[PDB]
């Protein structure tokens, strides 16, 4: 499944 | 005289933007990260009464002697922006896509990388700073020496120990007071972010996307957990505030006892 990163 | 102290290199990446460098006076490598003024949400006051995002009086708090935490070596003001000299490890990878290349972690290694975090972060509050933006994409590791590094506390505040109604970190590893109620205290507002951050290093991603996840309060293991790990993370994910350890609890938990020394670490897992 899609790991992503996260905006502040 | 900005431009002439420093050599400035690629683009590291931005949300501001931060770029490679080089001290120009001793071939020292560096990160020059610079702040637009218009974006700055919290301000804050140097000793000399200047005028100063919050960002740098959190980094100046915390940049006394040696740390796991990213120093401030210098700063400069411009007309419609500030620019912050970063120390800048060399070789390094942050710890977001080191997960992402290496799947989720053997637990000797997380144990290493989490209890070094805690170090950090304990460092932070002595100094009277709460960082508000733990997480993987916001630590650096130093492939060579093993040690790890906080940056980036633009969304950080000065620790009190009354309520806080504002934040600007980063949803996903934000506690269920703030999802439900816009209302947390700092330190158990960290430990939840801890939980979040070791979930997401023995299992290779973060356990809550949505905002229904994170106030429910269950934790499903996708990956082969022990029995002490599952029950460290389940107790730092703890819904009520107050059921939340310390950080004294947390380093005196059975799964992080016999830590690996920052050299070790490398030499096993690094190198
Ligand atoms: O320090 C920050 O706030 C920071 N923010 C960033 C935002 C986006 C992309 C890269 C970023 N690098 C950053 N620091 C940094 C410092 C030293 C080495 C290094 O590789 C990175």
């Amino acid at each position: 499944r899609k790991r992503r990163r996260h905006p502040s | 005289p900005l431009e002439s102290q420093y050599q400035v290199g690629p683009l590291l990446g931005s949300g501001g933007s931060v770029y490679s460098g080089i001290r120009v006076s001793d071939n020292l490598p560096v990160a020059i990260k610079h702040v637009e003024k218009d974006r700055i949400s919290d301000w804050g006051e140097l000793p000399n009464g200047t005028r100063v995002p919050m960002e740098v009086v959190l980094l100046k708090k915390v940049s006394s002697g040696f740390s796991g935490v990213i120093r401030l070596l210098d700063w400069f003001e411009r007309p419609d922006s500030f620019v912050l000299i970063l120390e800048r490890p060399e070789p390094v990878q942050d710890l977001f896509d080191f997960i992402t290349e290496r799947g989720a972690l053997q637990e000797e290694l997380a144990r290493s990388f989490f209890w070094q975090v805690l170090e950090a972060v304990r460092h932070c509050h002595n100094c009277g700073v709460l960082h508000r933006d733990i997480k993987d994409e916001n630590i650096l590791i130093d492939l060579n020496r093993g040690e790890l590094k906080l940056i980036d506390f633009g969304s950080g505040a000065l620790l009190k120990d009354t309520v806080y109604t504002d934040f600007d970190g980063t949803r996903v590893y934000s506690p269920p007071e703030w999802i439900r109620y816009h209302r947390y205290h700092g330190r158990s507002a960290a430990v939840w972010s801890l939980g979040i951050l070791l979930y997401d290093m023995v299992c290779g991603d973060i356990p809550f996307e949505h905002d229904e996840e994170i106030i429910g309060g269950q934790v499903f293991f996708r990956q082969r957990v022990s029995s002490e790990c599952q029950h460290l993370i389940r107790w730092c994910l703890a819904l009520r505030p107050s059921d939340r350890p310390t950080f004294e609890e947390i380093q005196n938990h059975p799964w992080m006892q016999d830590v690996l020394l920052p050299q070790e670490t490398a030499e096993i897992h690094l190198h």
